[PDB]
């Protein structure tokens, strides 16, 4: 898990040559597209959606001496039938 | 020259240049700082799990 | 004339298709900078083809030589008309090319790795 | 009760006083103290001011 | 207090108006600024330390 804050600030950005007519109307949609909102739906679309993904004592602690208690009940259980057996015959 | 907490939007970029921001932000969630709440009732029940 | 997309492979931002071997052009890449670059085409009117960076690197000048490898040496040096790929905006590849207005946000993050025993209730003393 | 107070550890430091808020410190209105807490650069020392 | 991260991305940048010889000195100034760290040093000073 990513846990915490961003310790800096960085970014990703459309990178063009040196004097290109290509640059100021990449940059206008790119905000355009900022703006509609659809960056976040790409973000979401391949981060999350093609994505593959208390303080008291719980009984998992207590589960020995529960064991041990059915335990000694069942064999009183058994000393007991077999008591009685050989005192029958 | 603009040196101030200015958004960079799309129509401001339409009429004027913008640097690369210079500090990132976001919407966010504020809440007040939560305070120990009174117990219940039955809060002695709760050292053990139903 | 079409436009040259220079791109560096890396999830999710492009990844090979599954059936990549059979289709042929763009239609072999998907990812997050293609999608982009689809959206910029619609926005701007123009068709682009789609290329992998040959050396595989983001790009780093080499002060001993002075030439820019990468993207930035694509771009610089003609072989590509613009890049979009996952490049950090930096003082050295602002200097020589344009960068456009950050449309991803990141930082430097702290990533973590996120059942007692049944006779759990003897540990309070030694064996 | 008997945890919390074996807990509790007295100010043996500078960064333990400035850390911690629930117990002030102060200095004089007027003087050299008052300038190097002014014009300092350590951390500790900054927040203190 | 805060709670949560981010909802969208913004920035705040430095504006200078159309076809003048600021924008890319300044541009390249806010970068280096950025890569140097005096910014986050800033905004610990004037956010937390302050």
């Amino acid at each position: 898990m990513k846990v915490g804050g961003n310790l800096d600030s960085k970014g990703y950005d459309i990178a063009t040559p040196k004097g290109s007519s290509l640059g100021t109307p990449v940059n206008l949609a790119v905000l355009k597209l900022s703006e509609q909102g659809v960056l976040d739906k790409l973000k979401n679309k391949w981060w999350y959606d093609k994505g593959e993904c208390t303080s008291a004592l719980s009984l998992s602690n207590v589960a020995g001496v529960f064991y041990i208690l059915v335990g000694g009940l069942g064999l009183a259980m058994l000393v007991a039938l077999i008591e009685f057996c050989y005192k029958s015959r | 020259i603009a040196i101030a907490p200015l958004t960079i939007t799309l129509v401001r970029e339409e009429v004027i240049d913008f640097s690369k921001p210079f500090m990132s932000l976001g919407i966010s969630i504020m809440i007040k700082k939560p305070q120990k709440s009174k117990p219940g009732v039955f809060s002695f029940l709760d050292p053990l799990a139903y | 004339k079409t436009v040259v997309v220079t791109t560096i492979l890396e999830s999710p931002y492009v990844m090979m298709k599954k059936n990549h071997e059979m289709l042929e052009g763009n239609e072999r890449y998907e990812g997050y900078c293609v999608d982009l670059a689809a959206e910029i085409a619609k926005h701007c009117g123009f068709k682009y083809k789609l290329t992998i960076v040959g050396d595989g690197k983001y790009g780093a000048r080499d002060a001993d030589t002075k030439i820019w490898n990468g993207m930035v040496g694509e771009l610089v040096y003609g072989k590509a008309d613009i890049a979009i790929a996952p490049l950090t905006i930096t003082l050295v590849r602002e200097e020589v090319i344009d960068f456009s207005k950050p449309f991803m946000s990141l930082g430097i993050s702290i990533m973590i790795k996120k059942k007692p025993g049944v006779f759990s209730f003897l540990d309070p003393l030694a064996y | 009760f008997l945890t919390v107070e074996r807990m509790v550890s007295p100010i043996e430091s500078a960064e333990d006083l400035s850390k911690q808020t629930e117990i002030a410190y102060g200095t004089l209105d007027s003087g050299s103290t008052k300038e190097f807490f002014r014009r300092s650069k350590i951390a500790v020392f900054d927040k203190m001011w």
